[PDB]
RNA sequence: GUGGUGGCGAUAGCGAGAAGGAUACACCUGUUCCCAUGCCGAACACAGAAGUUAAGCUUCUUAGCGCCGAUUGUAGUGAAGGGUUUCCCUUUGUGAGAGUAGGACGUCGCCACG
RNA sequence: GGCGGUCGCCUCCUAAAAGGUAACGGAGGCGCCCAAAGGUUCCCUCAGAAUGGUUGGAAAUCAUUCGAAGAGUGUAAAGGCAGAAGGGAGCUUGACUGCGAGACCUACAAGUCGAGCAGGGACGAAAGUCGGGCUUAGUGAUCCGGUGGUUCCGCAUGGAAGGGCCAUCGCUCAACGGAUAAAAGCUACCCUGGGGAUAACAGGCUUAUCUCCCCCAAGAGUCCACAUCGACGGGGAGGUUUGGCACCUCGAUGUCGGCUCGUCGCAUCCUGGGGCUGUAGUCGGUCCCAAGGGUUGGGCUGUUCGCCCAUUAAAGCGGCACG
RNA sequence: UGAUGGAGGUAGAGCACUGUUUGGACUAGGGGCCCAUCUCGGGUUACCGAAUUCAGAUAAACUCCGAAUGCCAUUCAUUUAUAUCCGGGAGUCAGACUGCGAGUGAUAAGAUCCGUAGUCGAAAGGGAAACAGCCCAGACCACCAGCUAAGGUCCCAAAAU
């Protein structure tokens, strides 16, 4: 997942504090992967956790990715010296607060959704837990 | 009717506003009291360094 | 590259509401009207806000969704 | 070509403005009813 | 009642529907007159009173939309601390946005003709 | 430090709801333009969309309806403006002269706003508006010169020469508060004053990178995720690498490799003990425990490294200012 | 300090504008196949799908909204004692860390650069083993007197085994 395009090549790092502003309930799956923790989530980490519960799931039913990778995070390569401006864009996150539901599943029944998020949860750099549409 | 305030706590380490407080109180040396009417400016006053004073009736 | 930033201009409020003013008093320095000229007071080239007379400085509404400086004589 | 003119008083020959105009857009000299400091009178005035 | 002309944040609006013209306001009838159209008496301007309430306009019904919007709770946050300190928590004050109960189909003047 | 970039001005974000606020922070503009694209008086309201319509096409002009601004505002952006600051038309030159209470800004020099007064006007019936343009960039001190004006001065006197005063012109003086009217290099032949205010070595902090160790387990393994290996992803430890920083040292902390002497860590090369094995045996693989001792000589290269020769139970990896 | 009145668009929040974006419905239009070909009209992948609409996200340079604070002001109130102005004399223009809010950096650095408060600087004393910058607290002096702060009370080592 990449933006198409980008009002500005870059982008504050920002902060993350408090729970996330909205997407903290399951809206269109049965069940939902929900963070416990914030971080910056990749878009490398969105793909690995999406394939890991897709292919359980063999390809059955219905996901969605509720968070997508608005942001742009730059590097400096070694050797480079402090200064002379804001270095080059290498990729893209989305910064996810502790409430946010990051994956949606329906279509399969409760055991297969719940070992498929578990698959997916292993792929992310934030703690987890499941959560039951209501 | 009276507020007898007494400074209790230093004022090394704190804001300009708060040791300014102390000083509008006439307050002076760690454990310097006074007697001051028990107005709305001036428990405005209190509240402001209540964490530094300690105040009786 | 970047780099480059044009000076302040100190924009904003100069007089305070219920403050008295001599007449020629500049009240509000602004890009456009975002506050307009009301009672005795006018609004210059660049649309610097200024007293016309001697009087008190009063913010008020325009209305429903615009302010207005007036300067008020005793 | 954008350029810096002085309009002269017909009558009383001072140089009495500064002003600018494009040669192109107006290749003949400018002429315009000015006020003359020294007559204290409008009077026509002339590039020079 | 109607026609002028104002103050008040649209709680004055919008949409839909209904009724009315006695006066008044309009459509309306004309281009001789002042005046007018980058062409057109459509408009503007002027002169006029056969017809019409059809529309505008006034009054009335409706909250469907727009607008206004308490309380509670929450986010944030001033001050005082704390921890397991990119963050998080306690105490004290303050307190939204959202979402809602609701309000509301206006109100206060002055003048003229009735 | 060099290379590159930058140097004055305007708008935004950063900037933490007054103002101000830094970085070789993130984005853009300016060194003009306009004789109307200025003033005033009067009048006007947009972009799009739907529907219909010759040439005519997605889209050129026309009509109706819808349409609150989704247009336009010369030129960047922000703020503003459709009671228009946008658009059209008539007449115009106020893109006036002398000024200017009072304010803003400000180290200074400058910069900004300004009611109002007088002179003489433009438009308007009048009210009234007008000292340029929706607002904020479009600029450059003084010295020295040019040109115009002048009831100023005129070295005995009259003149003149030459000055003054007012107006205006000549700056990519852009290194933009401008060192001179006028200026590029080499130094390993070098020298002095200073600095650990500031680099190279080593220490320190950091740990992205690096090495090592793990989590998840799609897969490989005939079958069989986990004998062995392990994608996409995720988490750590170490402080040997490549780096970042500039904190001790520049009134000097001697720099690679080798020799001599070792010493320590264990992420163990050999030897000792052990589990699993896709372990018949013999050889092995992999993990665990274990640092007691041991852990070769040559060819080439300054080398470290590495290749090679010949051995060996093995011929370990690192730290100790790369001892 | 209180009261009162104002300016200002940040935190948060929201999406009403602008960017970024997910799914659903439906769809102009868009891709190949056949029939019909003058390439002219269809029927399809649950083929790609504008725009619309429904639901759900996101933002330093987005805003229908919007705080706390801070700020300006008042012939205001209470306490307090400074404020300006004129002049003589300076020194300073390497700052450091800590907390908080941001940028740069890898939301690395005892890093760098601002804002804000404090301490150090230029501050001895107590605590943090030692430890400029943390916590408590500001040494005019004398005392073989008392009370506390941070921090403590089994022994080193004062105080609850
Ligand atoms: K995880
Ligand atoms: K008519
Ligand atoms: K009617
Ligand atoms: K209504
Ligand atoms: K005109
Ligand atoms: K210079
Ligand atoms: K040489
Ligand atoms: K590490
Ligand atoms: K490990
Ligand atoms: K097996
Ligand atoms: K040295
Ligand atoms: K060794
Ligand atoms: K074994
Ligand atoms: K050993
Ligand atoms: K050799
Ligand atoms: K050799
Ligand atoms: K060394
Ligand atoms: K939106
Ligand atoms: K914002
Ligand atoms: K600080
Ligand atoms: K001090
Ligand atoms: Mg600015
Ligand atoms: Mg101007
Ligand atoms: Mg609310
Ligand atoms: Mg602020
Ligand atoms: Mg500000
Ligand atoms: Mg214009
Ligand atoms: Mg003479
Ligand atoms: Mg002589
Ligand atoms: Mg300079
Ligand atoms: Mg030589
Ligand atoms: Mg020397
Ligand atoms: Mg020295
Ligand atoms: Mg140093
Ligand atoms: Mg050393
Ligand atoms: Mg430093
Ligand atoms: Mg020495
Ligand atoms: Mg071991
Ligand atoms: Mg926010
Ligand atoms: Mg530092
Ligand atoms: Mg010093
Ligand atoms: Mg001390
Ligand atoms: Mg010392
Ligand atoms: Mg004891
Ligand atoms: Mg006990
Ligand atoms: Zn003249």
């Amino acid at each position: 997942l990449v933006p198409k395009r980008v009002k500005h090549r870059r982008e504050f790092r920002g902060k993350m504090r408090g729970e996330a502003k909205g997407g903290k309930e399951v809206a269109f799956g049965e069940w939902g992967l929900q963070a416990t923790e914030s971080h910056w989530i990749t878009n490398r980490q969105i793909e690995a956790a999406r394939i890991a519960m897709t292919r359980y799931m063999k390809r059955g039913g219905k996901v969605w990715i509720k968070i997508f990778p608005h942001k742009s995070y730059t590097s400096k390569a070694i050797g480079v010296r402090m200064g002379k401006g804001k270095g080059a864009p290498e990729g893209w996150v989305s910064p996810v607060k502790r409430g946010k539901i990051m994956f949606e599943i329906a279509g399969v029944p409760e055991e297969v959704a719940r070992e498929a998020l578990r698959l997916a949860s292993h792929k992310l750099p934030v703690k987890t837990k499941i959560v039951k549409r209501e | 009717a009276e507020l007898k305030i007494t400074l209790k706590r230093s004022v090394i380490g704190r804001p300009q506003n708060q040791r300014a407080t102390v000083k509008a109180l006439g307050l002076g040396k760690v454990n310097s009291t006074v007697t001051k009417p028990a107005n709305e400016a001036i428990k405005g006053m209190v509240n402001t360094i209540s964490h530094l004073v300690d105040v009786e009736e | 590259s970047n780099g480059r930033d044009s000076e302040s201009k100190r924009l904003g409020a100069k007089s305070a509401d219920g403050q008295t003013v001599t007449g020629g008093s500049i009240l509000y320095r602004q890009r456009g009207t975002k506050i307009y000229p009301g009672v005795n007071v006018g609004i210059g080239g660049d649309d610097t806000l200024f007293a016309k007379v001697d009087g008190v400085v009063r913010f008020e509404r325009k209305g429903r969704d615009k302010k207005q400086v007036s300067v008020y004589p005793v | 070509m954008r350029v810096n003119i002085t309009l002269e008083c017909t009558s009383c020959k001072e140089r009495n403005y500064l002003t600018n105009k494009n040669k192109r857009n107006n290749p003949d000299r400018l002429e315009k009813q000015k006020y003359c400091p020294r007559e204290r009178k409008v009077t026509l005035h002339r590039e020079t």
